[PDB]
């Protein structure tokens, strides 16, 4: 059940970057798909997450008002669009997946089974 | 009636001593969390990951949880345990009551970084007992998660799981899967309560006493026997020393030679370890020298094994490698804890009837002697039941287990659980509890996939358990005073069996039952 | 039951600094571990706190969105990672420990039994 990163790159401050992710198989899995990031020498931070029906969605406080998370069940993929980028958003972003979405625990890494390789996003001013 | 604003039960912690009976009752406060995000999951372990063949398994973890009161300190305060062990030759359980009441369901929502908690008045929990013994019975393995010994502590309820047959990490056709939602269950809102009663089947009294005689000393020291034994095969004389037969009666100065009616109990020999470490061999032998049994290609330690005496006289620094129960001291590490962090039990009392775990059972003959060949002997390191054996069971401890379920089989031999306590064919039933799932808002166009989007919840409440115990009174005519369990007289920084400056309750030592004595 | 500070230092504005703390014994103690700071000539202020199981965590308003608190029970230690530092965060940071975590009272100094020596963190622009 491989998650795969795409759309990495380097961008000047204010640009619109788009990260993407795909899976293979177990559409009865991949119920929840989301994003984390780990900046240089820092703790992994939850970025966004959305469920299958698009009923329930959550954004990180720093992330909110700048990123939007969207999902296509047909392609079994999920996208992360990113607007008004600041250089403290340089990190390594990981696509992450799990069978369940909870209201208290969704922002914890303990709740995701699958992790991509990661991508490097650089933001310069 | 029962409603949001009335309580559905009261706090009962008490002990009542009446004649030949004592009744204990305990109440605790519990917290129950949602496990596995409401899911059942296949779990396994196999060699591929790098585990050895001896540790492989296949099974399932469940969303449910269970109540466990299978340790004696659940029911007895340290002072009550002192009343029991100093005054009584035996005790056994009779009946129990169980109550579950004052239930509160709470919901927790996560927004940005802040977390908030509120009541949810319409949510339920589900509870059932498995009275027909239709589920894998995981009580009786000495797991963590029983009610706490100290009544003011609040404890977490453990998650239920079970194992079935495996081959490596794979399952087989005989492997069973169980859904716990497939039983009838009672649903409770915040005003409801739950209760049931149970009666223990007839079981022998635990023997709380040591013998004041030993099995090889039962004779009258003043009198000779009328029987004879072979005392001499060779003439004792000046020079020749030829063959002869000679015979003697057993008497006060030869007790080792006398005829006797009984034999010591069975033996399965353990390797010996010293608590003075410079006396041990320098090597890591705990597994490779361990005492093991072998089942379906797997090796498993016989831990603690059959009841044997821990050491002989003046040997207290030695213990059998896997042959004793070992408890932890408060704040002891989970792995690689030092000797000063643990507490070692001693079965030293049963040394009268039972062989010592680190020696041979005895000697037998190897060959047929004759004029041409001298006689040869051999050492018996494991001995099964012989007609005429008598033995004692392992002792029970205040920190230790109470009962185990006797496996359902064609045959068994002396079904007393090897970790100690009462073997039962119909033990107290296991009690399962779960938070009922509450969906987060569904989509407004129909979708067939199962909803897996939930509101996070947990619950809390009180639980009461009441056991009636039957006592067997001590009848002795012994003239001199007994050994008793007692607290120390001298001054100390803290009180044993109390809280410290930080609020943490601890148990300083293990306490067995055997103080009073009885003739063999 | 000694708490011990580490990781003190001086940093330019925007850098990532990491404070650490260790204890000795009573793992049945040290249930809650947290941080306070006392700036020059000023009142001691609670910074962060987290409990043993990592279920309950709290950050100061000024602190939130810049610091993360993490804990390792095996080593019996707790870490404080710090990002986007501002020079008003110059203070003396104290690791602090206590047997309990309360929802109303956690930010009060009255609820912590043990206090480290302190560390000096300097932040320049």
């Amino acid at each position: 059940v491989q998650i795969q990163e795409s759309g990495g790159g380097i961008v000047q401050a204010g640009g619109s970057l788009r990260l993407s992710c795909a899976a293979s198989g177990r559409t009865h899995g991949m119920y929840a798909m989301g994003w984390f990031r780990q900046a240089p020498g820092k703790e992994r931070e939850f970025v966004a997450v959305q469920d299958i029906t698009a009923s329930n969605t959550h954004y990180s406080s720093a992330v909110k008002g700048r990123f939007t998370l969207s999902r296509d069940n047909a392609k079994n993929t999920a996208y992360l669009q990113m607007n008004n980028l600041k250089p403290e958003d340089t990190a390594v972003y990981y696509c992450a997946a799990g069978p369940t979405l909870m209201s208290g625990s969704y922002n914890s890494a303990r709740d995701y089974d699958y992790w991509g390789q990661g991508t490097q996003v650089t933001v310069s001013s | 009636a029962d409603g949001v604003g009335s309580s559905s039960g009261n706090w009962h912690c008490d002990s009542t001593w009446l004649g030949d009976r004592v009744i204990t009752t305990s109440t605790r406060t519990w917290a129950l969390p949602t496990y596995n995000n409401h899911l059942y999951k296949q779990i396994s372990n196999g060699t591929s990951g790098g585990a050895t063949n001896d540790n492989t398994y296949f099974g399932y973890s469940t969303p449910w949880g269970y109540f466990d009161f299978n340790r004696f300190h659940c029911h007895f305060s340290p002072r009550d345990w002192q009343r029991l062990i100093n005054n009584n030759w035996g005790f056994r359980p009779k009946r129990l009551s169980f109550k579950l009441f004052n239930i509160q369901v709470k919901e927790v929502t996560q927004n940005e970084g802040t977390k908030t908690i509120a009541n949810n008045l319409t949510s339920t929990i589900q509870v059932f007992t498995d009275s027909e013994y239709q589920l894998p019975y995981v009580l009786g393995s000495a797991h963590q998660g029983c009610l706490p010994p100290f009544p003011a502590d609040v404890f977490m309820i453990p998650q239920y799981g079970y194992l079935t047959l495996n081959n490596g990490s794979q399952a087989v056709g005989r492997s069973s899967f169980y859904c716990l939602e497939y039983f009838p269950s009672q649903m409770l809102r915040t005003g409801n309560n739950f209760q049931f009663t149970y009666t223990f089947e007839d079981v022998p009294f635990h023997s709380s006493y040591a013998h004041s005689q030993s099995l090889d000393r039962l004779m009258n020291p003043l009198i000779d026997q009328y029987l004879y034994y072979l005392s001499r095969t060779q003439t004792t004389g000046g020079t020749a020393n030829t063959q002869t037969l000679g015979f003697s009666q057993g008497g006060p100065n030869t007790m080792a030679n006398q005829a006797k009616n009984w034999l010591p109990g069975p033996c399965y020999r353990q390797q010996r370890v010293s608590t003075t470490t410079g006396q041990n061999n320098n090597s890591n032998f705990a597994w490779t020298a361990g005492t093991k049994y072998h089942l379906n290609g797997r090796n498993s330690l016989a831990n603690p094994g059959i009841a044997m005496a821990t050491h002989k006289d003046d040997e207290e620094r030695f213990f059998p490698s896997n042959g004793i129960l070992i408890f932890g001291k408060q704040n002891a590490a989970r792995d690689n804890a030092d000797y000063s962090d643990v507490m070692l039990t001693s079965e030293e009392e049963i040394k009268t009837t039972n062989p010592v775990a680190t020696e041979e059972y005895g000697i037998v003959a190897d060959n047929l002697q004759q004029q041409n060949t001298a006689p040869q002997i051999g050492t018996v390191n494991s001995q099964g039941a012989l007609p005429g054996m008598v033995w004692q069971n392992r002792d029970v401890y205040l920190q230790g287990p109470i009962w185990a379920k006797i496996p359902h089989t064609d045959g068994n031999f002396h079904p007393s659980p090897l970790m100690g306590g009462f073997g039962l064919k119909h033990p107290p039933p296991q009690i399962l509890i779960k938070n009922t799932p509450v969906p987060a808002d569904p989509p407004t166009t129909f979708n067939q996939s199962k909803l897996n989007s939930f509101i996070t919840q947990y619950s809390t409440g009180q639980v009461s358990v009441e056991i009636e115990w039957e006592l067997q009174k001590e009848n002795s005519k012994r003239w001199n005073p007994e050994i008793q369990y007692t607290s120390n007289y001298y001054k100390s920084t803290s009180v044993d069996f109390a809280v410290n400056t930080e609020g943490v309750y601890s148990e300083p030592r293990p306490i067995g039952t055997r103080y009073l004595t009885r003739n063999l």
